[PDB]
């Protein structure tokens, strides 16, 4: 992906994080587990929801064909009518298919971005109080108990304290 | 001289018009007239369509 996180330096996703799209896995002396970053997650849900509704709604006004009939000596205008109706169907078919392709690409990249930013958010808190392992993980120099871990997820990680 | 469709060499050509309220229609003829007996009032106008289907 464009942002290098998903299927990049973070090799794979987590079956074990069920509760959100992005989040944290912690590991210390007390144990280990997954925790979803709900805010980043809810941001993503609002964006994707709006997108879908934007797509659905933009295609709201669109060409509606009507039945028109013509006799045996009106072949020219019958052909015109047919070319006209087919022409608009092809145009709207193109618009729909291309919009889906373009916005699918942007949706996948959007998720990649949200992950990259969540990773950097944590990196920028910890700074040189942890080893950046290069795989999505940060190994602490100090012991980091569950409250310590929570403060990382908080945005509250007190850097001067360590 | 015309080919026989349904065993007829004669033909019927049919015509129509919309007679607006308070207007009168006038006929005059020497023969060959296919006169109206029944006509249709247009009571309800709205969205409809003729759909081609078997
Ligand atoms: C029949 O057609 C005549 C004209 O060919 C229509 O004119 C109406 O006639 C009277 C005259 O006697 C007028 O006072 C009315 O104002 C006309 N009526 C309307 C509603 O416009 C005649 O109206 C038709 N016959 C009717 C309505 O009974
Ligand atoms: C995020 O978590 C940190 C750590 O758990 C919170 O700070 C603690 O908050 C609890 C409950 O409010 C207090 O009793 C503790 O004294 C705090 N300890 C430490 C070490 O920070 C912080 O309040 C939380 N922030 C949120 C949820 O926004």
């Amino acid at each position: 992906g464009l942002f290098g996180a998903i299927a990049g330096f973070i090799e794979g996703g987590w079956q074990g994080m069920v509760d959100g799209w992005y989040g944290y896995h912690h590991s210390n002396e007390q144990g280990s587990g997954y925790a979803a970053d709900k805010e980043s997650t809810q941001k993503a849900i609002d964006g994707v929801t709006n997108k879908v509704n934007s797509i659905i709604d933009k295609m709201n006004t669109q060409f509606e064909a009507v039945g028109r009939e013509f006799n045996n000596l009106e072949r020219r205008i019958e052909n015109l009518n047919k070319k006209m109706e087919d022409g608009f169907l092809d145009v709207w078919t193109y618009n729909a298919e291309l919009l889906v392709l373009m916005e699918n690409e942007r949706t996948l990249d959007f998720h990649d971005s949200n992950v990259k930013n969540l990773y950097d958010k944590v990196r920028l808190q910890l700074r040189d109080n942890a080893k950046e392992l290069g795989n999505g993980c940060f190994e602490f120099y100090h012991k980091c108990d569950n409250e310590c871990m929570e403060s990382v997820r908080n945005g509250t990680y007190d850097y001067p304290q360590y | 001289t015309r080919s026989k469709v349904n065993g007829q060499s004669g033909r019927m050509e049919f015509f129509w018009t919309i007679l607006k309220p308070n207007d009168a229609i006038n006929f005059e003829s020497n023969g060959n007239f296919i006169a109206p007996e029944y006509a249709y009032k247009i009571v309800k106008k709205g969205d409809s369509t003729i759909m081609k289907s078997e």
